[PDB]
RNA sequence: UUAACCAUUGUAGGCCUAAAAGCAGCCACCAAUAAAGAAAGCGUUCAAGCUCAACAUAAAAUCAAAAUUCCAUAAUUUA
């Protein structure tokens, strides 16, 4: 069973959001955090990362991780830590077009998230769509 | 069911019943249920043979048989 | 992190931020292929904007078809 | 009053009886067919024309994202998984280079479209999963079986 | 027509007898339409009904018969009435292994719209202005040709 | 319209929410794909998770005729 979490690498033992949820199926909680900590060392601490753990009925761990989230980065790029209540029309930061593409190039390196598409139109739309989810407006140039 | 053998000839006149039946046999959910089964696509008139360890062997030809009848007959054998 | 408009527009601050990877500078516009900066930066292609002979047109139309059922399903 | 009730019945309209009911009617003309679906024609026409040999293997309930990865995996093999809904696949022969491949394209199965005679690359795809029924590749757009594919994939 | 022979079991599709040539009314979408039999068959016409019924009295699928839905409902009702009237001795229900019928006297009945089992007795018949009516016949067969001066009394 | 089948990946997307990931609130509302709703009813310590819509593959086509004791008997076709 594929379980996906976005928890930040900085803290490998959040508790309820990861530990018992995986435990309910029946797994070793300590093992999950240790491997997550191993990923934490390679990556910067305190940045959300998507994981694709598969909990099979055999009580096994299949941990897969990818490029750091572009949703949190766009918030960081916009200088926003906590967004507006709605964010549908509220905007606190503007992202230039040049900045948009630079991050997209690095994004196209993982084997997960479908980061192998030759055209960059797919990549930009996802981050453009992500920006719409955030309280950020993506302007061509500012 | 330790082994299930399904074959048919696309180049020659190929019966859909056996082809559709093979797809059900070669299904991830179906394979998990009969985990003991060793699946093989002998596609290359159609003859279907299923081999059991106890020695019971059922041979089915899909030329005159619909896909459902094979599924019902083979599925019943699974319970044994 | 960078907080300078000149550096922001002349250096790729967001390309890499890790400790092992240092912020790389931005090359000239001509040094990249034209398609890099020619990608669709505008709003999502609407059914009018979408070309009837493009796959995206029907793919989004199917999404719109799903929307209609969802709207009906929500009311039920 | 009794008489007043008689008037109400009289107001009932008398309808004539049709000669034949619609179900039991003689076969009448029907509205002309219209190609709605038309876009998908170009996509299949281009890919089939581009790729001479089309290896075929009934999809084993594969997920959509896996196909994206498999598309990239074949890109390593210089092949593409270009597939489209099969309802518009059947009219492909109606408006395309060939008209006689309809029986071969019976059912909804994976289409592996390759333009280059890289036999080793094609087989390697076959080596990933053999259990799914692999009909075979229409080498040079000619009907072939699974064993026939091997006999002519060379 | 596919029959299964029986472990290894093999099934053979066999040719079926064909309908008599030259239907009275060609161009008919349904066999009843083809034969001009829309309004001239009744439950007593077992010969016509038997063609569409399984050997043990089961109804055959409409798609195989090819007749339109209107006749399907009419034929099904006609067949059910014949069974309840004991007009189909060769299509009686199958005995599973060794079971035997009620082995009790069977009352002769005909023109039965519904099963006798599920019809409760009418204890209160009613007065002249409150008389209760008992349905006889089937509404599906209203369109059938009537040779009487006035339409038949469906409700007794 | 309404009968069978299936359900991938981005992003657990931003919001006071411990956490709420389609599905507590709250948002706007894009991509890839052949086909996936930035979610429709379910499940919800939160999620995993149940299906509906997705795609493929079925097959269809304007209302009727309360307490003493049931209460004529019956009855569908010869003009
Ligand atoms: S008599 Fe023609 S469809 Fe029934």
């Amino acid at each position: 069973g594929v379980i996906r979490s976005i928890v930040r690498a900085g803290q490998a033992i959040p508790g309820p959001p990861l530990g018992p949820i995986l435990g309910q199926r029946g797994v070793s909680i300590n093992q999950f955090c240790k491997e997550f900590n191993e990923k934490t060392k390679d990556i910067k601490e305190g940045i959300p990362l998507p994981t694709k753990i598969f909990i099979k009925p055999d009580r096994t761990f299949e941990l897969k991780i990818g490029q750091p989230t572009v949703s949190y980065f766009l918030k960081a790029a916009a200088g926003i830590e906590k967004g507006a209540r709605h964010t549908g029309k509220e905007v606190a930061g503007l992202v230039s077009l040049k900045h948009v593409y630079e991050i997209a190039c690095v994004k196209a390196k993982d084997d997960a998230f479908a980061m192998q598409d030759v055209p960059l139109s797919s990549v930009v739309r996802s981050i453009i769509g992500s920006a719409r989810s955030l309280g950020i407006r993506v302007v061509k140039d500012l | 069911v330790k082994l299930v053998r399904v074959q048919f000839c696309p180049f020659e006149k190929n019966v859909e019943s056996t082809r559709t039946f093979l797809q059900t046999v070669s299904s991830e959910k179906v394979r998990a249920t009969n985990l003991n089964c060793s699946v093989i696509a002998d596609v290359r008139e159609p003859c279907v043979d299923v081999l059991f360890g106890d020695g019971y062997r059922l041979i089915m030809r899909g030329a005159h048989l619909t896909t459902q009848e094979m599924l019902s007959a083979l599925a019943s054998h699974i319970r044994d | 992190v960078c907080t300078d408009p000149t550096q922001l527009t002349t250096h790729a601050m967001g390309v890499n931020i890790y400790k092992e990877g240092q912020d790389v500078a931005l090359k000239a516009d001509s040094e990249y292929p034209t398609w890099l900066f020619q990608v669709n930066l505008g709003p999502p292609k609407k059914l009018e904007e979408l070309e009837p002979e493009s796959r995206e047109y029907w793919r989004l139309l199917r999404k719109q078809n799903i929307w209609r059922h969802n709207r009906l399903s929500k009311n039920k | 009053h009794f008489q007043r009730q008689k008037l109400m019945a009289i107001t009932e309209y008398i309808p004539p009886k049709p000669a034949i009911n619609p179900r039991c009617l003689p076969p009448p003309p029907k509205p002309p067919k219209e190609e709605s679906v038309r876009l998908l024609r170009q996509d299949i026409v281009a890919v089939f024309r581009d790729n001479r040999m089309i290896a075929v293997c009934q999809n084993v309930a594969l997920s959509a994202e896996d196909k994206l990865l498999l598309r990239h995996q074949l890109r390593k093999h210089k092949i593409f998984i270009k597939v489209f809904p099969s309802q518009v696949l059947k009219p492909f022969l109606e408006n395309s280079k060939y008209r006689n491949l309809l029986p071969l394209f019976v059912g909804h199965n994976l289409l592996l479209v390759s333009e280059e005679p890289k036999v080793k690359e094609m087989v390697r795809v076959l080596k990933s999963v053999p259990f799914l029924p692999l009909l075979g590749g229409c080498v040079d757009d000619t009907i072939l079986s699974r064993q026939g594919l091997v006999d002519y994939a060379k | 027509l596919r029959e299964v022979v029986k472990t290894v079991i093999e099934g053979r599709i066999t040719e079926t007898p064909k309908a008599t040539p030259d239907p009275p009314n060609p161009s008919g979408q349904c066999p009843i339409c083809r034969w001009n039999l829309k309004h001239k068959y009744t439950y007593e016409d077992v010969l016509l009904l038997s063609q569409f019924i399984r050997p043990y009295g089961g109804m055959l699928p409409r798609r195989v018969t090819g007749l339109c839905r209107e006749e399907h409902r009419k034929i099904e009702e006609c067949v059910k009435m014949a069974h309840r009237a004991g007009l189909l001795p060769n299509h009686r229900p199958q005995l599973p292994e060794g079971c035997l019928p009620k082995d009790k006297p069977k009352l002769n009945r005909y023109l039965t719209r519904w099963a006798p089992k599920s019809v409760k007795p009418i204890y209160k018949k009613g007065h002249r202005w409150n008389k209760v009516g008992m349905a006889v016949g089937s509404p599906l067969l209203k369109d059938n040709v009537c040779y009487s001066r006035r339409p038949l009394k469906m409700m007794h």
